């Protein structure tokens, strides 16, 4: 017999991929776009835009 | 690294003359395309043409710029 | 060949039947129309 | 041993006149006190006096290979000297291993 | 000290779908409207 | 590993080409002649429409031989093959080329001269 | 606009590669050649700045290439533009298909 | 000294290629003013076409 | 050391730009941002008549 | 003459540099191919010919 209220946790496993990184003039991040998870994704890092 | 490269100072003399060479012929480029003409004519200050509208590409006063009114836009559009 | 170290060969944008048929276009407008239809409108 | 927010000179270090050897690539002793380094750190062991020649970037060997591996960007410097009257006595001192 | 629990009735555990999370600042310096890529270790999206 | 139509003299166990590549073996099992060739051609490419248009793109590959379609320039991948003609944009190769068309996706076919 | 566009990146790209070849290290146990004379005697670096000065003459050979390239084109245009403003400006070009 | 010999190569090969890209080019360019000229109609300038 | 206008995260201690040179970096003590500027420009010219 | 005399006297300076190419060590120990050789042993003068 016990009570633990509500509670959700998620517990997820770093990988080492490049990912693009966006700064703006204040300089935190925005957005960030991976270069292995979608051929689209991969073009945006590839021209750096 | 200065005195190792009195053994590369041979290489860095064609490099700074490449470039001297590109530099002065970048110059040059602009002389053979617009100084065609060694006269400066002044835009009359009658506009009448017999119809046509000259205001878009000869520069107006309004501006401190020299620049037309598309030449602006020109200038505008590429960084 | 010469593709088999990595060193491709990248095929042409227009192969040589579209070019073929640019030169019959161009060589039928030329008997055609003479100059008017690299200028314009194609006369006859 | 891992020396951090602390203040470490080397003149002190030179000027003993007890050490019998000193292979030490980090700088010139002129300078290498005028620029700065992140982290000193120190591995202090024991060895034969057959041994100290094989500790050098790009040798082989039994120890060198087998206990402490040189890089050959080793600016690690190695200090050695003799202290065979306080480690070492009569029937045999076999405290050290390798 | 510890105690031990008993044997009760547990559900099994889930899985969702990240959506652009675990992103985080890969190094301490600034960087201003600048677009550059890194090499660490990442969370990926939509994993 | 093809089967050649080449035979070797019986003396030699490799073979070479113009290029000096050796493209040439012989089996020591019962003596039959095959080619080699390597497998991996040319590299990968990505069509995208553009931005503000779409967001699907189009996976191509250069000399890999193979939704799917098996163009002159490699497989095109992700884009639909279409018999009309009409002009395009995109250039993929070998008078074929790529286009956002009609919902709406991508499309390949035949540029229209 | 393209041709007055792609001067200018083609510049920009080429003159950030001339930043990002000194983030290399061309065989080299550093990139800067600070470093290595700090934590290294200079009769023993004398390698690893050599290999620098080389990987570095050789990078600024080949950006001259292109520069040399570039200049070459540009003054092909140059002169196309020279004869576009002396023949469709100044008078009327009887050259079809040219103005 | 095998990735310094592969790659002077290289660029040695790429060096030519720009140049002949070059000349190729500018034959191209003499041949579509051939073709705005001598076959879109009558040139004046004798000796040309 | 110019007095800048841009105010860094307080967590950064270096500052870079586009073209990825450390021109801006905050002071430990007095958490200051003075950018970098170098003083060397360009050679000389010798006008001769 | 402008365009007449570049276009010999670049020639002629590009002439005269691969000479002065010659006189430099190029981070070895000596200009001249046959010092080394005359001096030192071919097996460990290699690297300087190389
Ligand atoms: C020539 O064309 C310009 C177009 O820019 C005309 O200027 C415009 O004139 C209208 C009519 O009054 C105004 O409403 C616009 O604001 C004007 N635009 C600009 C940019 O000035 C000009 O009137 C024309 N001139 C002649 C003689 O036709
Ligand atoms: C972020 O930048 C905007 C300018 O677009 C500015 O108004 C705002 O104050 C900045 N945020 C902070 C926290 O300074
Ligand atoms: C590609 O492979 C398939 C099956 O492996 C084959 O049927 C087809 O002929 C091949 N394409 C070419 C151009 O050889
Ligand atoms: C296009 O039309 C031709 C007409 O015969 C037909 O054979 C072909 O299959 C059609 N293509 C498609 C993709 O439907």
């Amino acid at each position: 017999g016990w009570t633990a209220g509500a509670a959700a946790y998620y517990v997820g496993y770093l990988q080492p991929r490049t990912f693009l990184l966006k700064y703006n003039e204040n300089g935190t991040i925005t957005d960030a776009v991976d270069c292995a998870l979608d051929p689209l994704s991969e073009t945006k890092c590839t021209l750096k835009s | 690294c200065s005195n190792l490269l009195l053994q590369y100072g041979s290489f860095c003399t064609q490099l700074n003359r490449a470039l001297t060479g590109i530099a002065v012929e970048q110059d040059k480029n602009t002389q053979e395309v617009f100084a065609q003409v060694k006269q400066i004519y002044k835009t009359p200050p009658i506009k009448d043409f017999g119809g046509f509208n000259f205001s878009q590409i000869l520069p107006d006063p309004s501006k401190p710029s020299k620049r037309s009114p598309i030449e602006d836009l020109l200038f505008n559009k590429v960084t | 060949a010469q593709k088999f170290n990595g060193l491709t060969v990248l095929p042409p944008l227009l192969t040589d039947e579209m070019i073929a048929q640019y030169t019959s276009a161009l060589l039928a407008g030329t008997i055609t129309s003479g100059w008017t239809f690299g200028a314009g409108p194609a006369l006859q | 041993k891992r020396i951090s927010n602390c203040v470490a000179d080397y003149s002190v270090l030179y000027n003993s006149a007890s050490f019998s050897t000193f292979k030490c690539y980090g700088v010139s002793p002129t300078k290498l006190n005028d620029l700065c380094f992140t982290n000193v750190y120190a591995d202090s062991f024991v060895i034969r006096g057959d041994e100290v020649r094989q500790i050098a970037p790009g040798q082989t060997g039994k120890i060198a290979d087998y206990n402490y591996k040189l890089p050959d960007d080793f600016t690690g410097c190695v200090i050695a000297w003799n202290s065979n009257n306080l480690d070492s006595k009569v029937g045999g001192n076999y405290n050290y291993l390798y | 000290q510890c105690v031990n629990l008993t044997t009760r009735t547990q559900l099994p555990p889930a899985y969702t779908n990240s959506f652009t999370r675990g992103v985080y600042y890969p190094d301490k310096v600034f960087r201003s409207s600048v677009l550059h890529s890194t090499q660490d270790l990442f969370l990926p999206f939509f994993s | 590993l093809t089967e050649s139509n080449k035979k070797f003299l019986p003396f030699q166990q490799f073979g070479r080409d113009i290029a000096d590549t050796t493209d040439a073996v012989r089996d020591p099992q019962t003596l039959e002649i095959l080619d080699i060739t390597p497998c991996s051609f040319g590299g990968v490419s990505v069509i995208t429409p553009g931005t503000n248009t779409s967001n699907q793109v189009a996976v191509l590959y250069q000399d890999v031989n193979c939704n799917v379609f098996q163009t002159r320039a490699g497989c095109l991948i992700g884009a639909e093959h279409v018999n009309n003609s009409y002009e395009c944009d995109i250039p993929i190769g070998a008078g074929i080329c790529a286009s956002y068309q009609t919902s709406q996706s991508i499309i390949a076919y035949t540029m229209s001269l | 606009l393209g041709k007055l566009q792609d001067v200018v990146n083609q510049n920009a790209q080429a003159l950030n590669t001339l930043v990002k070849q000194l983030s290399s290290n061309f065989g080299a146990i550093s990139s800067v050649l600070n470093d290595i004379l700090s934590r290294l005697d200079p009769p023993e670096a004398e390698v690893q700045i050599d290999r620098l000065i080389t990987g570095r003459l050789q990078s600024l050979q080949t950006y001259v290439t292109q520069q040399l390239i570039r200049a070459a084109e540009i003054r092909a245009s140059a002169n196309l533009a020279a004869t576009k403003m002396s023949e469709c400006v100044l008078g009327q070009s009887k050259r079809v298909d040219f103005c």
